[PDB]
């Protein structure tokens, strides 16, 4: 809370569906937090379980506002190797620590069930006559690793445009996520076709899945 | 058929973090010291001949089987010393405690760092929790008191768990 | 500002839910103390108002937890009026094992009050099943963030465990938005089509309620 110091924590993000199937250039990221100005290095080391060598990594050390110090390292990963269950590990070491810090990650397991998506659209409201809200529900899928997004006249909208929630389980052993994309009049007059795409490890045939929508 | 020589540890803990200190002493059944002592590490004869053998800034190399013998044939039951490097270490006064004798558990935090909310577990059950670190002092051993133990605690706000430890207690008809 | 976790013992004080406050019209706040250690004597929990006006009798349970710890919860009945009018309640726990006393307080959330906008929807069948259809209800542009969602069906307030409601999230319109999902069975829509997704907020008029009907076909 105040004086009591907090110790180093490490996290390791998994490749997004998108960065993995569309962009076809997946990368995992190891993020270390709560580090503090040390006189020694802070070795970060990437390794595969198969023993096979690894590409060169990235690395940034941002002194944060709260006196702490962060370290992130992103690593390029073979699209094939990953889907075939490979396993990667991040090993950070700090001079003043007992055991080393490690974290690993690989392709999520289980049965692969494709996504079901349904797009909707709000009716006007006395508050404003030129602003209408969109919503897109994607359910009954698994694993939980999903990449949602939107299209509009062949234009993949800005990620910061929509709000997508975090996966949640259902009484059907599958997950469900919600997306919300506020819209401007100007845009639907430009065209009505609004697409809410979805990228999952399942869905065929291009690992993509979309459902059109529109007002009126 | 005589009394064999015993080895005592001070502090008790026969498992310690690297860089820690410990001392081995050979029996009081040789009080005025009538015979030189001979210490054995994993086998070789140590060059210390005195009644107590020290260990400083204990390196891992220092782990192992220790035995001392006097001028007879029999030699002390061996005493095993393990040197660790983790966040929490569960130390015990003795791994095998004869019925009735006392027992001591201690959740020891690395570099003697503070550990708050220490909980000691006994066979998957929560034995004792305290806001702060604390030693488990079992005055008179028993049968229920056997089983595997281990502790957990927070150090610098994070959570840690000691590798598990087995403790056994005997009986004499 | 951290003289709030005596000996490490933390406490939480929950605020009355919209629902328990407007529908049920019998609101209650709850003080939950955690990480206490077993001892000869029990704690000494004490409720008090900032206005100085007396307080109703409270509840109290002490559940020894699995992890060796010990918990204490105390719920307190609260005058529906007093609360909305900004009153302020405080929970004061005190035990020998403790150095400083532990306190926490709470009152009506502040700021501008903007009513909820709700829109109910409904999924089309899918080759997977022809007798299971999914409902969704979006409630947005409201504030404070304290909201109680629920559903009705033929004058029957469905079981809370039936629907999944998310946590509030902000919007580029200074208001919040929450989503709700309620799977449904064929049998039920043949019984009737009218499905209601009510909402309880401190704003919305005139009964502090707000609903939008829905139905398949
Ligand atoms: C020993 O075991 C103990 C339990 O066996 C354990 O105590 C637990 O400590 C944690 C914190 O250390 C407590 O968390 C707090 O929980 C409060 C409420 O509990 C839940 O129910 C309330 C209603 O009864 C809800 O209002 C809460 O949302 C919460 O419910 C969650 O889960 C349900 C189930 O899926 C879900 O529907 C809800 O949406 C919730 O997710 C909260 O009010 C506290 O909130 C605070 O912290 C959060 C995040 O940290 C903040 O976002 C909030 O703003 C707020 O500051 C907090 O979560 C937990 O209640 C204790 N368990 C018990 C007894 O219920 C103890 O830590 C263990 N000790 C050791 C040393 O091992
Ligand atoms: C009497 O007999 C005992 C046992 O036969 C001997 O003691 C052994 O001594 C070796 C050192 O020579 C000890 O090995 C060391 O263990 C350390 C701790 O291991 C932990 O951490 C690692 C890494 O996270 C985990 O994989 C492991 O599970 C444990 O959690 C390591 O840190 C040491 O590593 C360094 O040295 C080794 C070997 O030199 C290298 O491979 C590494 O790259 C690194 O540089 C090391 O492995 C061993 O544990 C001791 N055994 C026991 C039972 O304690 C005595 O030496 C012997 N007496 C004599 C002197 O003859
Ligand atoms: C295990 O025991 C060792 C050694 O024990 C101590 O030092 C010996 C030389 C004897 O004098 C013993 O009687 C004495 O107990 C501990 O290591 C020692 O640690 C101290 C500090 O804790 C060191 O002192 C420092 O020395 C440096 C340089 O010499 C100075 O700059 C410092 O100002 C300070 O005086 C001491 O040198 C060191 N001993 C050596 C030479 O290795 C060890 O700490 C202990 N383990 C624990 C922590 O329990
Ligand atoms: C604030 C000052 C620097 C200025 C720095 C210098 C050395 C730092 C400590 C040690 O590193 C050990 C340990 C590492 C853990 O990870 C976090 C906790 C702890 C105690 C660290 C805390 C703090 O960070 C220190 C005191
Ligand atoms: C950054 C702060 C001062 C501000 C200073 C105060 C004491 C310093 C430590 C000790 O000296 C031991 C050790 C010596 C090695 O050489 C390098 C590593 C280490 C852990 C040192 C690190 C760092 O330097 C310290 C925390
Ligand atoms: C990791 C390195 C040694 C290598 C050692 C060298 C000096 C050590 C610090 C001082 O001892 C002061 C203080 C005592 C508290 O008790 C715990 C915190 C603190 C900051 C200690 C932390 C850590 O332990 C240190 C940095
Ligand atoms: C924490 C202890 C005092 C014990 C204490 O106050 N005990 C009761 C209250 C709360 N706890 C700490 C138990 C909560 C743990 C949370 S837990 O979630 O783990 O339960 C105090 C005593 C002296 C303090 C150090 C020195 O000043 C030097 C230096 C100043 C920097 O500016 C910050 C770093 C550093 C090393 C300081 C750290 C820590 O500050 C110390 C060890
Ligand atoms: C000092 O400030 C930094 C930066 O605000 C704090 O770091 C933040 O730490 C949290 C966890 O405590 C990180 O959250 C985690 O992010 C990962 C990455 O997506 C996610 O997978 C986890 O589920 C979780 O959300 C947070 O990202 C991180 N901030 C940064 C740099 O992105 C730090 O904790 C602060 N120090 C103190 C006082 O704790
Ligand atoms: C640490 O102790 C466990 C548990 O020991 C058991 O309970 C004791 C009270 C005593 O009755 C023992 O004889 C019991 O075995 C040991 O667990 C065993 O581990 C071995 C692997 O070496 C495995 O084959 C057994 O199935 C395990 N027994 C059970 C039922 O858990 C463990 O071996 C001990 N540590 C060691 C020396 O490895």
């Amino acid at each position: 809370c105040d004086s009591n110091p907090r110790g180093v924590s490490a996290y390791l993000s998994r490749p997004s569906p998108f960065d993995l199937f569309i962009r076809k250039s997946p990368t995992i990221t190891c993020l270390v937090v709560d580090l503090a100005p040390s006189k020694g290095t802070v070795n970060l080391t990437w390794s595969r379980a198969s023993g096979k060598p690894v590409n060169h990594s990235t690395r940034k050390e941002e002194k944060q506002r709260n006196g702490t110090l962060t370290v992130t390292s992103t690593l390029p990963v073979g699209t094939r190797d990953w889907i075939e269950g490979e396993t990667y590990q991040c090993r950070v070491t700090h001079p003043h620590l007992p055991r080393a810090l490690m974290r690993s990650t690989t392709k999520t397991s289980g049965p692969r069930a494709a996504p079901e998506v349904y797009a909707f659209a709000t009716p006007e409201w006395p508050g404003s006559r030129d602003k209408r809200t969109l919503a897109c529900l994607i359910q009954n899928f698994m694993p939980e690793d999903i990449s949602v997004q939107w299209l509009h006249n062949e234009v993949q909208l800005p990620d910061a445009r929509h709000s997508t929630t975090q996966p949640r389980k259902t009484k059907g052993s599958g997950f469900f996520v919600f997306s919300r994309l506020e819209v401007t009049r100007a845009e639907w007059e430009q065209k009505d076709e609004f697409i809410c795409r979805a990228v999952h490890e399942a869905a065929s045939p291009s690992q993509t899945v979309q459902r059109a929508v529109s007002v009126n | 058929v005589p009394q064999k020589p015993k080895v005592s540890l001070n502090p008790p803990w026969n498992r310690i973090f690297k860089g820690e200190n410990v001392t081995l002493t050979c029996n009081g059944n040789n009080f005025f010291e009538v015979s030189s002592t001979k210490w054995f590490h994993n086998g070789s004869l140590s060059e210390e001949t005195n009644s107590s053998l020290n260990i400083v800034n204990a390196k891992f190399e220092d782990s192992g089987e220790y035995k001392c013998q006097h001028q007879q044939v029999a030699e002390s039951e061996p005493v095993y010393l393990e040197v660790f490097s983790d966040w929490l270490l569960l130390q015990a006064s003795a791994e095998v405690v004869m019925e009735g004798q006392p027992l001591f558990l201690r959740c020891h935090g690395w570099r003697n760092w503070d550990v708050y909310k220490v909980i000691y577990y006994k066979d998957g059950e929560a034995l004792k929790y305290w806001y702060e670190n604390h030693a488990i002092s079992i005055t008179n051993a028993a049968a229920e008191d056997s089983g595997t133990y281990y502790c957990t605690g927070k150090v610098w706000q994070l959570d840690y768990e000691s590798e598990p430890l087995n403790i056994t207690v005997i009986k004499a008809p």
